[PDB]
């Protein structure tokens, strides 16, 4: 049987889903990660594709291609784990202790050779995984780092959210490689769009999304603060949040709502478009349950 | 144990 | 006279027994799941059925009143600006050290990172008048703020401030017995003037962070030699020591963080 908690679904181009799910509460604190061919069939643990047990919470996780996973535990461990070549088990590779307290979150730079973690002990770490090893370690931000976002667009620059209200942007190419952009309340989740080169989203704990330009416009879309960020896969996106009050807001290029649902009865957790039909959408929460939404575009 | 398992670093 | 401080405890069985094994006497681990945020006023998340805490009923009476000490939840921010944000960290800090009251638990960590904590100060003392004497309150303290220690890694962009910060609540508390100091230990100290002052408070336990320890030659573990001094002068304080962080000397086993503080301990001056 798999944990309660519901943590992250993320899509793979292929059309797989991967649930990573963790016990908040009862007897054990274990984790647990899930692949479904059919998403649909999902969360039953019997029609699972492939699953695994994991020895603590998983934070977050990510792809890393068409096969490998880079798990954020709970334990202060950064742990990559690959799927079989007929994808029927999922194989640990590395686990590494480089953090003293959770990690947060993780993302994969555009080059998909190397990533980034940031966690609650004030400290980012970014990571080869060739070569298994850590490059380098910045404690920039002056409290727990809330949020970190790899940009799809450029190699080898992220932004990254504390809760010292704080918004830093990162190129590690050239020194002194940390920079502050900012408008307030405190940043809770970011997100870069997709189609252009400089233009991000980033939600305040509030409950309002702003729309920023590296080189602001603001909307208040929730009564809580924001979880996560989504941008759509069309060539005109269709920016997804999700926040506290268990609900789902789907919203246009200027921050106008365009869809809501409430299907969920506790926090939302993680939303992600499906890959093989634009207007699929796939959301998880703690309550337990999987929701496909039809939005209208 | 190790001799000098607990000298001070440089 | 050491603990482990651990963040994660995937079964409390397995974790106390291993860190039992490795030398401790007691472990600080989290009551409430670090992530596991909770609602009190909002529907429908103030419905969220089930069990909200592993039970109670898996250790020893004695075990709790003596092995295992509290830590508040990281997400909790009763000076938070937000009104709601405000209200839940009010409720999840009443709920939490009511549950460790109930446990019995010896002692409970609180963080101290913000210059203003009137409201924790405010809940905090509506918590202690309920009448139950069971456990006391070490709030945690660094030497230097984080705002201080950054790397200065960023490019868009005095020292008693933490004391300052010690003393507001400690005033706003009643100097109340029943709340001790936590010091914890940076890489890097302050002037002479600042820790001598600071060893003046009623300072229960010292966290010591693996990352301060150098490396030896052979390999193991070890201090500077001015953490030494501020080591042994903790020492003739009789305080707790609690041992945080990961193994950043993967090769030794975390065994070893401890054995050089023993050191220290049976070679202190006579």
């Amino acid at each position: 049987c798999m944990e309660r908690q519901l943590e992250a679904a993320r899509y793979r181009s292929d059309g797989a889903l991967l649930l990573g799910a963790s016990s908040l509460s009862g007897r054990c604190w274990a984790g647990s990660l899930w692949l479904f061919k059919d998403p649909c069939a999902a969360p039953n643990e019997g029609f699972c594709s492939a699953g695994v047990q994991t020895e603590a919470g998983v934070a977050d996780l990510t792809w890393v291609g068409e096969r490998g996973i880079l798990v954020a535990s709970d334990s202060g461990a950064v742990e990559l784990w690959e799927l079989d070549e007929n994808e029927t088990l999922i194989v640990s590779k590395f686990c590494k202790y480089e953090h003293d307290d959770i990690v947060s979150t993780v993302s994969v730079l555009s080059s998909g050779t190397q990533a980034v973690s940031g966690s609650k002990d004030i400290c980012i770490k970014v990571w080869d995984l060739a070569q298994q090893v850590v490059l380098s370690s910045y404690r920039a931000h002056a409290a727990q780092v809330t949020c970190v976002a790899a940009s799809p667009h450029k190699d080898s620059v992220f932004l990254s959210c504390s809760e010292d209200n704080r918004i830093l942007l990162w190129d590690t190419r050239c020194p002194k490689p940390a920079s502050q952009i900012g408008c307030g309340y405190l940043p809770t989740s970011l997100a870069w769009h997709p189609q252009q080169s400089e233009v991000f989203v980033f939600g305040d704990e509030n409950g309002t999304v702003s729309l920023v330009d590296t080189k602001v416009l603001s909307s208040a879309v929730h009564s809580q603060c924001v979880t996560g960020l989504v941008f759509s896969p069309h060539s005109v996106p269709f920016l997804a949040s999700l926040s506290e009050d268990c609900s789902l807001a789907v919203l246009d290029s200027s921050l106008s709502e365009l869809f809501r649902s409430q299907a969920h009865r506790d926090f939302v957790r993680d939303a992600t478009w499906s890959p093989l039909n634009h207007s699929l959408l796939t959301t998880v929460g703690w309550d337990h349950q999987v929701v496909h939404h039809v939005v209208p575009t | 144990t190790v001799a000098g398992q607990f000298e001070d670093a440089d | 006279s050491s603990g482990r401080d651990l963040n994660c405890v995937p079964e409390i069985a397995d974790t106390l027994g291993a860190v039992a094994k490795q030398g401790f006497d007691f472990l600080c681990m989290p009551v409430f799941h670090p992530r596991f945020k909770r609602e009190f006023i909002q529907e429908p998340a103030k419905n969220r059925p089930g069990p909200q805490t592993r039970s109670d009923l898996l250790l020893s009476g004695r075990d709790w009143n003596t092995l295992i000490v509290g830590k508040l939840s990281p997400w909790i921010r009763p000076d938070s600006k937000v009104e709601k944000i405000r209200r839940n960290s009010e409720a999840a800090m009443l709920q939490e050290l009511n549950f460790g009251a109930y446990l019995g638990l010896p002692a409970f960590l609180l963080p101290l990172n913000q210059e203003d904590n009137t409201n924790l100060a405010r809940v905090l003392t509506n918590h202690i008048h309920t009448g139950h004497h069971s456990s006391m309150f070490w709030m945690r303290v660094p030497l230097v703020a984080p705002e201080d220690l950054r790397d200065d890694i960023i490019e868009n962009a005095g020292e008693e401030k933490t004391w300052m910060w010690w003393h507001n609540f400690r005033t706003l508390c009643d100097y109340s017995k029943r709340i001790a100091v936590a010091l914890e230990i940076g890489a890097d100290l302050p002037s002479n003037h600042v820790i001598d002052r600071w060893l003046g408070e009623p300072i229960k336990a010292a966290i010591l962070p693996t990352s301060i320890f150098l490396t030896n030659k052979k390999g193991f573990p070890v201090l500077s030699k001015m953490h030494q001094r501020l080591i042994f002068r903790l020492l003739k304080l009789e305080v707790q020591f609690i041992i945080t962080g990961t193994n950043h000397h993967s090769e030794k086993e975390f065994c070893s963080y401890l054995q050089y503080l023993e050191y220290l301990s049976q070679n202190r001056p006579p």
